[PDB]
């Protein structure tokens, strides 16, 4: 049977992997403690998709978590489930990464790659048959950038069959608090797009907005954005487990979602964000849902699609819904908006039905968007490349490493490549 | 245990001795809030909060973090009860996440804190270790006396 | 007195009266 | 079984043992009278004195050493001191006349008719011991009585007696001080006879002794019961062995056949880590590694010399206290990489450790720390030949204007003997830098 | 009936056998005391082979304990189980041994050769028909291999017929303590290549790191570290006292594990080696069970056999097991890494399976190996041995004692055999 095996890097990826598995504990019914308590046995048949079996009705977590700051670890390990997670796991370094991407990727890489590709082999052999491998972290994230390009450049030679999910926020768009971060992207997405397959795109201002249109709620902790983001990630990931005519596979999603292989960086969509007094002033409806999930407010990947057009399109529906009105919902807006779709191809909403609801909530889904809305966002940075580049801005310290400019020029160079790869295609 | 009056939350760390086959980490515990019972169903985070805003005129321009029109009813509010410093004696029953848990000793200020509270003055050690066994005593072999006794 | 009289801080730069006389021990006991 | 016989000549050597049972008889508890208290360890003699004291039916600790002096006074002193009921009367070998600080009027005028009262001492000690791995002395260079009469005892019991050890402990003579003028006259005297006869001698100065009381112990006015404290405490640590157990036990037999390269030269080099003060041990922690770089650090070793000029031979450590092997293992291996550490390629391995679980203890009315974890660090280099080299230099001047020799060839004595120890010293240092050349 | 004797030898062996009769003694559960607590009729049955019986429900233990020191056989039988060793059995020496090789072999050997061949022969007869002897003692142990080499000689001529294990400990290639140590080791390989038939070798390092590594305890005893090896041994006689469908016989063994005459050098392995939690973290399978089985971090004994390859290998499982996921481990493994193996021998592979688990787990195993690995150990003693003889250090010692260089000649010319037979064999 095909199952996954996760990854978390970077402090990112250590916040993630937390909120992220929680919710799955928390989804399934298994208490803290790991002693599952059984109340559905839905969700007692497909948990070795995710989940080892331990003895006394554990479940152990198919997950490695790698970092350099311990007390990022002890943070995390001393958290609501860090019994859950296994010390076995727990693969860290000596150093401080300093948030360079040259060190993560080079310098005390060369001595941690050893020990992660061993704690990789042996879950990998611990485990049957994959669909792949999913990776939480940050591209302006030095230590996850560090060690996840290094990574998913290792697992591919190994494993050129399999999965290679990405999931990767993008930094502040105004303020990137550090300021190599325009180095560290630039750097680490010239590996990304060679090595991946799929890639999600998360921010935080977006995330800031939402947090300020539906949660309404002025201060909430970053966890409570990460419960948001996970929630996405559960929604995508449901469909493999739960029951229903709905084709779960990434592959299925993906091979119906890229038509040409540089397409690898696509944005999310969720399901209903409901403020303080909607919760009881909600009808509940395909139709106000199909509303609210093609809004652009409800949007948090990136900005507004509204300034380019749609190139795929995907969305999966969880809860008790019927083939029509999903049908119909698409013959609503595909009226609504033909001119906004590309012209080269018709009929491009791809839907899946999951009749499991969350726990609850009852209609919900989630969407999956690949539109032309990601130009601006390397066009963004390519202006903050090109400026530092121009007077080699902060670059001692690389040089130092043992890096040179050549390997910034081939960087831009593909980047470039890729702006007027998405400008082609649809401009 | 650690109990923080200023916050009302508490803290758990462990004393693990040497060869005890066990992490270096501490702090078994948060510094957060433990909550009456078990692991509680979350709450959908995304309305886990306190105060309730009404309507955000400010999306209409910029001129602050936009307008917060509060309400006055503040409806929404599920109970979740907390481990106050109300259960706090010598042997009690006490679920930490799912950690059945008993009580049998306190420091040195409880026993003026307690006092001061509501009256309380009967506070006497327990027993929480194993009890020992000794290693009983020796014998020796039935004996015959040929020759001195000894 | 003050903090301690009874030993004062060896490497004690300042002067002790008491420097001659009975001698030939460790620094706190003749203090 | 496992004891030993301790001897002590010259009232230079008699001081520094009267320490060394007062506190020998510290960590066994024993009583200034002579018994222990209502607590059972009488018997016939056997346990942890019956390697060092002989407790017979009489009740009585009776300590296993005999002290041979010349001059009366200072043994008459101790006699009236406070153990003087434990120790037995002639075995306090005293003397009416003294050896005029001449090598030989001791080795000749006065050695012969008090050699076989003392001859008489050993068999009577030899026939009661059962294991009798050998002997400890307790002696000097620079010894008025102690060089001459120490001499010729020592050629005596190595004729009849050649199949045990005879371990050799002196104050070596200071390099730059000199309280007499003959010191190197009988010093070199006594090392021609003994380079073929001794089995292990050791050596000590006490100018790096005092040195470290005011260095790290902070004492700008000690004593010499703080110096002979000190030393007793380096033959406790070697004795402990003996007393004690650990996770290895080792014994002097070990330590003979595993620390001299080759005949003739059997002179290492011993030093104590743990040396500091109570306050200092009171606010700091002590462990492997500090002690380690300690005992290695090139200050403090008890001789005026630097191993950069030398070359590292053997190495015997004795940990002492409650450790383990990893940390030890770890930190000796550190030590093997370190590059200003300086062995011949001739030994890969030349590590000889002892483990004792045992924790040193303090003295009532001492100057030490509490320590817990401790080693004897017992080293043989290559940078000691410059002490012969001092000492030569040093004679072959008042030998050319052949100073004093009125005094010693009026008593009987030629120039022969002295003409063998310049080429048999010249033998020492040729030999230092043959084995010192790789 | 077929029983074995045991030889107690060097002060190593004094505590290896310290440790190693009381691991006997609560496995079948009789107290310190000697009063056996009927509890199993199966090692009641299997008890005799090792054990006789005298009055009152004691089981004598039939070995001979020889040392030259009291002090540390003081330490034994002032032991827990001091009193169930014997008096009688209890032979030594007057004399210290100053760590001598030669002493204990021509000097100090010969006064007590007389009484411990009496003492063995009373023993002998006191049992019917053994299989044959074992021995734990040191190769680079003072009077262990002093006192060793003579006896293994004398017990060739007197029963040439029966098994003369060996168990001798390496020591630590980083440093011997002892010095003239390369000496002693060299001496006494000289006659134990020409006399043994069965040699475990074990190095005290790899031991060292296993408490970094899984024991995680920072600071061990010795006796526990004894309390580690002492279950290995253990564990191949379980075999031989316990009933299951498997052969116990060392000669069912052996004779699977030499292929040629000069063979006698074997490297232990041992089943799952557990840490901090992942005693209630593993979930105990036959599969995790063989991975962790077949590791070179498991690997205890002297080094890593990935510079080299494998001769033969055997482990015994202990536990409720089949005989069918055993055989498709063997098949996994054999696909797995089918180069590393000779290609002189293919299926070079012998299982037993004992049905009797140990007390306190049940999934276990033991693992015996020859593998192309030993190499590294005696190249390092050839340089050793031959700079220390480039300028005869040391020796003066052994002339008086009556030793001559002409010993020494044929004893590293016959290890310089031993290091191109077992070249060549593999290369
Ligand atoms: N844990 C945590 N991480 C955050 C938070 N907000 C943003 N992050 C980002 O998560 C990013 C990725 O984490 P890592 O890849 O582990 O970062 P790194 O390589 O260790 O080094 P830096 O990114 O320079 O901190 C960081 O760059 C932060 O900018 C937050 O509130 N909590
Ligand atoms: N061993 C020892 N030596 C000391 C002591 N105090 C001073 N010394 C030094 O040791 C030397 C003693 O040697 P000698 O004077 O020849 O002693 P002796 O041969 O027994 O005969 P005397 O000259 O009468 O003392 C002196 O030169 C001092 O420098 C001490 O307490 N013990
Ligand atoms: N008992 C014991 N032996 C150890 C230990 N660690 C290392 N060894 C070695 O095991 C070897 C075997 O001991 P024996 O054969 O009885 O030694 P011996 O013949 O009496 O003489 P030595 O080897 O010099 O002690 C010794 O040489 C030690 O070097 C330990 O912790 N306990």
């Amino acid at each position: 049977m095909r199952e996954i095996v996760h990854l978390q890097a970077g402090q990112c990826g250590n916040q993630i992997g937390a909120k992220f598995w929680e919710v799955i504990s928390d989804e399934h019914g298994i208490d803290p403690t790991g002693t599952y308590h059984g109340d559905s046995d839905l969700q007692l048949e497909r948990i070795n998709v995710y989940y080892n079996e331990a003895t006394g009705g554990k479940y152990v977590p198919r997950a490695v978590l790698v970092d350099l700051e311990p007390g990022t670890m002890d943070s995390v390990r001393s958290g609501p489930f860090g019994q859950i997670f296994r010390p076995d796991n727990f693969v860290f370094g000596q150093s401080g990464a300093g948030n360079n991407w040259a060190k993560g990727h080079y310098t005390e890489g060369a001595e941690l790659v050893d020990s992660v590709l061993d704690v990789v082999r042996k879950e990998a052999e611990s485990c049957d048959c994959l669909q792949g491998f999913q990776l939480t972290h940050s591209l302006g994230g030095g230590t996850g950038s560090g060690m996840g390009t290094l990574l998913i450049s290792k697992i591919r030679e190994e494993y050129p069959d399999r999965i290679m999910n990405t999931f990767s926020v993008v930094p502040s768009p105004k303020v990137s608090d550090t300021v190599v971060e325009p180095y560290n992207a630039t750097l680490s997405v010239h590996q990304l797009v060679e090595n991946t397959d799929e890639t999600y795109c998360i921010d935080n201002e977006a995330l800031y907005d939402i947090c300020f249109r539906t949660l309404k709620l002025t201060t909430p902790t970053y966890g409570d954005l990460n419960h948001l983001v996970s929630a996405t990630m559960s929604g995508v990931t449901t469909c493999l487990r739960f029951p229903g005519q709905l084709n779960a596979d990434l592959r299925k999603l993906a091979v119906n979602m890229v038509p040409f292989p540089r397409l690898h960086f696509f944005m999310p969509g969720f399901a209903p964000l409901t403020s303080r007094g909607s919760q009881q002033y909600r009808a509940l409806t395909v139709p106000e849902l199909t509303q609210q999930m093609f809004d652009a407010k409800n949007m948090m990947a990136a900005c507004d699609p509204r300034h380019g057009r749609y190139l795929t399109v995907a969305a999966v529906f969880r809860g008790r819904m019927s083939m029509k009105e999903v049908d119909e919902q698409m013959l609503n807006v595909q009226n609504k908006n033909s001119s906004y779709f590309v012209e080269w191809i018709p009929n491009n909403v791809k839907t899946a039905v999951c009749d499991i609801p969350p726990r609850g909530l009852k209609m919900s889904a989630t969407f999956i968007g690949n539109s032309t809305a990601i130009q601006e966002l390397f066009k963004r940075i390519s202006e903050q490349f090109t400026a530092m580049f121009r007077r080699k801005a902060f670059l001692h310290w690389y040089t130092g490493e043992g890096m040179d400019e050549m390997e910034f020029t081939e960087a831009e160079s593909n980047m470039n490549d890729l702006v007027s790869e998405y400008q082609q295609y649809q401009d | 245990l650690h109990y923080f009056l200023c916050d009302g939350t508490v803290e758990i760390r462990e004393v693990l001795p040497s060869n005890s086959g066990r992490d270096a980490m501490s702090s078994f515990l948060r510094r957060g809030k433990l909550p009456k019972y078990g692991p509680p169903g979350i709450y959908q985070p995304g309305q886990i909060t306190d105060r309730a805003v009404l309507n955000v005129y400010g999306g209409l321009s910029e001129w602050r973090a936009d307008g917060y029109l509060l309400d006055k009813y503040q409806l929404g509010k599920v109970e979740q009860d907390f481990y106050t410093d109300q259960d706090l004696s010598i042997g009690a029953t006490i679920n930490v996440w799912g950690r059945k848990v008993l009580l049998c000793d306190c420091d040195e200020f409880t026993k003026t804190y307690y006092r001061t509270k509501y009256g309380v003055d009967n506070f006497t050690p327990i027993s929480c270790k194993p009890p020992h066994l000794p290693k009983i005593e020796r014998k020796y072999p039935p004996y015959t006396g040929f020759g001195s006794e000894e | 007195p003050n903090l301690i009289q009874r030993k004062a801080i060896s490497g004690y730069a300042g002067f002790v009266p008491r420097f001659a006389w009975v001698m030939g021990m460790n620094y706190r006991d003749g203090v | 079984m496992r004891e030993c016989i301790s001897i002590h000549v010259g009232q230079a050597g008699v001081q520094i043992g009267n320490a060394c049972w007062e506190l020998y008889c510290l960590e066994h508890g024993i009583q200034p009278d002579g018994q222990m208290p209502s607590d059972k360890t009488i018997g016939g003699g056997d346990d942890s004195f019956n390697t060092f004291f002989s407790e017979t039916g009489a009740g009585k600790h009776v300590p296993r050493a005999v002290f041979v002096d010349l001059e009366p006074t200072v043994v008459d002193e101790v006699r009236t001191g406070t153990y003087r009921q434990l120790f037995h009367p002639e075995q306090l070998i005293t003397g009416k006349e003294d050896a005029a600080n001449n090598y030989a009027r001791g080795h000749y005028t006065i050695g012969k008719e008090i050699v076989d009262l003392v001859l008489d001492r050993i068999r009577k000690l030899a026939d009661l011991c059962t294991g009798l791995q050998g002997f400890l002395i307790f002696h000097s260079f620079g010894g008025g009585t102690g060089s001459g009469f120490a001499s010729l005892l020592m050629e005596r019991l190595s004729v009849d007696y050649g199949k045990k050890s005879k371990l050799e402990f002196a104050i070596y003579p200071a390099p730059q001080v000199s309280t007499a003028v003959v010191e190197p006259y009988n010093s070199i005297l006594t090392t021609h006879t003994t380079l073929e006869h001794s089995d292990c001698a050791f050596m000590v100065d006490n100018e790096a002794i005092y040195d470290i009381c005011r260095r790290n112990l902070d004492i700008e006015r000690p004593t010499y019961t703080n110096l002979n404290r000190l030393i007793g405490q380096i033959v406790s640590s070697i004795t402990a062995s003996l007393r004690f157990d650990g996770a290895l036990n080792v014994d002097l037999t070990e330590f003979q056949t595993n620390l001299v390269p080759y005949p003739r030269i059997h002179f290492p080099l011993a030093t104590y880590a743990p040396v500091i003060s109570a306050e200092k041990a009171y606010h700091e922690q002590l462990s492997v590694a500090e002690i380690t770089n300690a005992c290695f650090e090139p200050a403090n070793q008890m001789v005026k010399c630097d191993p950069r000029h030398g070359k590292y031979m053997a190495c015997c450590m004795l940990y002492r206290g409650d450790v383990v092997p990893k940390d030890v293992n770890a930190a000796i291996a550190t030590i093997k990489t370190k590059r200003t550490i300086q062995f011949v390629d001739w030994c890969p391995t030349g590590f000889k450790v002892g483990i004792n679980y045992q924790p040193p203890t303090v003295v009532p009315g001492g100057d030490l720390a509490k320590v817990q974890r401790a080693v004897c660090m017992l080293s043989n280099t290559t940078a000691i030949a410059e002490a012969w080299a001092r000492l030569d230099h040093k004679f072959d001047l008042m030998y050319a204007k052949r100073a004093f020799v009125h005094w010693y060839v009026g008593e009987g004595m030629e120039e022969g003997e002295f003409s063998e120890a310049r080429e048999d010293l010249a033998a020492l240092e040729k030999d230092y830098e043959e084995v010192g050349v790789d």
